[PDB]
């Protein structure tokens, strides 16, 4: 070897293994072809194999989750959805040398409230597709025992790669549906401590309307006119208190 | 992977179970509940009477107890002494208080993976046995130490 | 290899902690997760404590980082 | 960019008799470039001492170009310019129809001619009169060489020739 | 965008004897294009080692479009370029009759010959006079090669040439 | 025979590459403990600026010319913002590679051969032993030029030799728009870097007791 | 500047047999041009008693030229222009085969003459009628030259010719 190097170049100047070092050429640049097919079928079935896995044991806990994920509590009674709000604390950037900016907080508005027909639901956030490929397809195969086995061993890499790709989609789905979740409690929690403006909405209402041919009985409309924004009256703001 | 830490450095379950088996049936009390580890000794296998004093056959008892308390990843130990009712309150104290100092300092001097070490020694004021006839052979006279396990 | 040896045998690997949990109710010392405590000092690699290495290859021996310094130990020499 | 005659692998996934000649294409693996794939052909040997494959039509996947690098093949691993194939195709089925057909001629002539000094008549006849067509028409398909033949799972070497970038 | 070079998979339902050259389609059953079918023709080699099939007129349907790219063929699962047929088709009947002809001249000069040292002469007679018009049309008919004929019922794998869209 | 002299150069280089990184690693604490960066800091998170000293300076340009001076000081690197304090790693981990491959285009063959391949090679791994400790001795005297830079400037400002640095903080209230809000701009910036006073007199002298 | 005639040292790692020239590259190692690598071919003399390398396409690393200084090749640590190869590769192959084959031919015409002063008779038979065959035929093959053959595992030397930059 090339770490106790001295002992190691004293070593490899034996003849044979001048000899055995030649062979492994052919062996390398058959086996990176090799090992690189063996990766991506494992990728792909243990992949799918945790995905359906991962589904199923969702399905068995539907009752919670649905649950938890209430929007019907969430809504506006003009079936208007509440808009998604960010915020942080104790900000500060250095901008370049000579130039700082702190703030205490900061608040976003990240997605504009607007109307809603049918609340939705947690599946479309934390359902994982499932496609099975029923097609494994190997041109190249392995001569001998040893490239056989360590083709078996990085296709189980590759199996351990695909269930952590698994794994990081899904907690990537978890943390965009807490956010919006989060997005509406903020907006709940605002609205309590007015310093956000509520939404208003007019309507206008006309009898009976059409021609002689098609008629309505009556034809209700209604328009938002005030978006959902933040206050700068800032000596206009309630604060609380608990016992 | 391989590269990668596979485990932490000399960590064997078999030998943890195997030292704290060794202290039970030696005598010397060792507990485990969740996270939190208790170890008690006796004075009478660590000092002479009524003095803060060590002798020589007790680096053996004290290199298991590093060897044992070394095996895990900690922040913080909290030993404490106690004492029989001897003479009065500033002597027993300060004998405590002696004790742990010596034996903190010589488990810092060992191989100790902690980083806060505490002494706290009353003296015969939290007896745990009513019964009070000995005096350095009472089994209330003790030292502990105690722990909680880090992830 | 096998870490809940003298014990129950394996349960699990709470990733939440990223460490294993025996059949016995005790911590497991072995790792399970990439995300998990490790305590390491040794690093490998060069043009460390910088950009990392340059993404072009120069034509010559020398290696050079990001912020643009020069590794010469890992760079090729004469 | 790529230096004036330098050393690059390919694997081989397709045989071929060398018959016919016609687009034969390996795959790079690794190197600068990767997921390449390069059509090429071979040359038909008066001598079966060797065999080599020249590869023109090279293609890097993600972007549609087509470099046009002409370059030769070895066999690795031993750094010669052989291939690992037979050469003793049919040199002892033509060498034994026209030692056969022969050995018929001399027959049925010699036991024709010592006849001064009807089963045995007979096989003068056969012998002598099927010596000799055999014996012009193994003449005339004397001439079909040796081949040989590349085989679909044994990598091979490419040494540049010119540059590309 | 096709790769320069890869291997496509193409379906065989017809049959044909390697006689007369003709437009012979196979149908593509995998990769983007679906319903996609590709007709060309086979050529006669000289020496029967293998037998393939050229792709030229390749048709996608649903619009009119009619691209051209060429390619050649190789057996499934061998990564090999022969066909899987027979090639003795026409060795032994030429060579019975050419051999048959030899011997009944053979006959008829050999047991001519040996008349010095009726019906037997009559033998002698026929062999005589019937060897040498059948020898000689027999070695007008030799030159007839062996046949080789494809299945209805094997596909084929098809390497690509160039690029098309 | 030269290309087995430069792989033993490599060889050697990464050998003691290794070991001085575990000496280096062996002795961690007493590092952060001489280089207090984090002490050495100023209150508004600013990195005090560097200066280099001289004394009893001399030159000939030419002849018939002569320039002297007493002592001299120099401002190398101006006082900027920092955010977190540097530490030792930033300048003496030197990095660190295996080559684990040697291809061998000369292997031996003959005794002769594996004997000046020996030699040769030695003498390669002596060479990177040489390297490796020119490295340390350049990084180290690197870091010892900053570190008294940074206590240069201290000793000078508690001699009043430079003025120190001034800063100006602005602070308003709430800010924004009806959907993007900040509750409170305070804005940090230095108008004055630190920098020498030519004016001797306010000058002032130190005793020993 | 390179001067006019003088004598570089190249590591030459891939060998051929001189049957099929072709692109061969080598690496050279010293001087002032390091990591140099030059491409080139041999000749068939017409006496085999030595073998030469052109080389002629010249790379150097760091700018993307390709220079044409063209030189030819010296035995290393040996000061002569021969190659450590093998002379004596098909000589005994066909002489050995023609000689069988004229005794053949021999021993059956002679054996056929000695009869006047069965198994005998065919032993006349096979020789006389498969030597005249394999004569023609080793006549035929007999001009087959013995090849040479470079190794992968020596270096050559390259004596300059022009000057370049």
């Amino acid at each position: 070897g090339d770490t106790g190097s001295l002992a190691g170049l004293q070593a490899m100047a034996d003849s044979k293994y001048t000899r055995a070092q030649k062979k492994q050429k052919m062996g390398k640049i058959r086996e990176m072809a090799l090992k690189e097919t063996a990766l991506s079928v494992g990728a792909q079935a243990g992949l799918a194999w945790r995905a359906k896995i991962i589904d199923e044991q969702l399905n068995k806990q539907a009752r919670n989750l649905d649950a938890i994920y209430d929007f019907n509590s969430l809504v506006l009674e003009h079936n208007i959805l509440p808009p998604v709000l960010l915020e942080g604390r104790n900000t500060l950037n250095l901008a370049d040398a000579q130039s700082i900016r702190i703030s205490d907080r900061t608040y976003k508005v990240a997605k504009q409230a607007h109307f809603i027909t049918t609340p939705p639901t947690w599946r479309q956030y934390l359902w994982m597709d499932y496609v099975k490929p029923e097609a494994p397809n190997v041109t190249l195969l392995p001569k001998t025992k040893a490239e056989k086995e360590i083709w078996c061993i990085y296709t189980e890499r590759g199996w351990k790669n695909g269930i952590d790709q698994a794994n990081t989609i899904l907690e990537e789905n978890i943390a965009r549906i807490k956010e919006d979740f989060g997005g509406m409690i903020l907006y709940r929690k605002l609205l309590a401590m007015n310093m956000v403006s509520p939404p208003y909405v007019s309507h206008t209402d006309l009898g009976v309307t059409g021609d002689g041919s098609e008629i309505h009985i009556d034809d209700r409309v209604l328009r938002i006119t005030a978006l959902p924004e933040l206050n700068v009256n800032s000596a206009e703001w309630r604060a609380a208190v608990a016992k | 992977v391989p590269k990668l830490p596979c485990r932490v450095d000399g960590a064997c379950d078999a030998t943890i179970i195997k030292m704290m088996t060794d202290l039970n049936k030696k005598g010397i009390k060792v507990a485990s509940v969740g996270q939190n580890y208790l170890i008690s000794i006796p004075a009478s296998a660590l000092f002479a009477d009524q003095s803060p004093r060590l002798n020589w056959a007790s680096y053996s008892l004290l290199n298991e107890i590093a060897a044992f308390l070394k095996q895990f990843r900690k922040i913080a130990i909290t030993v404490t002494s106690y004492s029989s009712k001897y003479v009065s309150v500033k002597r027993e104290r300060a004998l405590t208080l002696a004790r742990s100092r010596v034996v903190s300092e010589y488990l810092w001097s060992q191989g100790v993976d902690s980083r806060i070490i505490f002494t706290q020694g009353l003296g015969s004021d939290k007896p745990i046995t009513s019964y009070t006839l000995g005096g350095d052979r009472s089994p209330n006279a003790r030292v502990e130490i105690t722990f909680r396990r880090a992830v | 290899d096998g870490c809940c040896s003298k014990m129950g045998g394996i349960n699990y690997c709470d990733s939440s902690a990223g460490r294993l949990v025996c059949n016995n109710g005790f911590y497991s010392t072995c790792y399970c997760t990439r995300h998990a405590v490790m305590d390491l000092q040794f690093l490998m690699g060069c043009c460390l404590w910088h950009g990392g290495v340059y993404p072009q290859l120069n034509s010559s021996g020398l290696v050079v980082c990001n912020d643009g310094y020069v590794s010469e130990e890992c760079s090729l020499q004469k | 960019i790529i230096k004036t005659g330098d050393i690059m692998f390919a694997v081989l996934d397709t045989s071929v008799n060398s018959d016919e000649p016609g687009p034969i294409l390996a795959t790079i693996v690794t190197g600068k470039l990767k997921g390449s794939k390069l059509i090429g052909s071979f040359n038909l040997p008066s001598n079966a001492d060797k065999m080599v494959i020249t590869f023109n039509t090279m293609s890097i996947p993600g972007a549609e170009k087509t470099i046009s690098i002409s370059a030769y093949a070895i066999d690795p691993n031993t750094a010669r310019t052989a291939l690992a194939s037979r050469t003793n195709h049919h040199y002892l089925m033509r060498y034994g129809s026209l030692f056969a057909s022969s050995f018929l001629q001399g027959f049925g002539n010699a036991f024709q001619s010592a006849n001064t000094t009807s089963t045995l008549e007979n096989a003068v006849i056969g012998l002598a009169t099927v010596g000799k067509a055999w014996s012009q028409q193994a003449q005339q398909l004397f001439n079909t060489p040796t081949t040989v033949e590349v085989y679909s799972g044994t990598g091979l070497g490419i040494l540049f020739t010119q540059d590309v970038t």
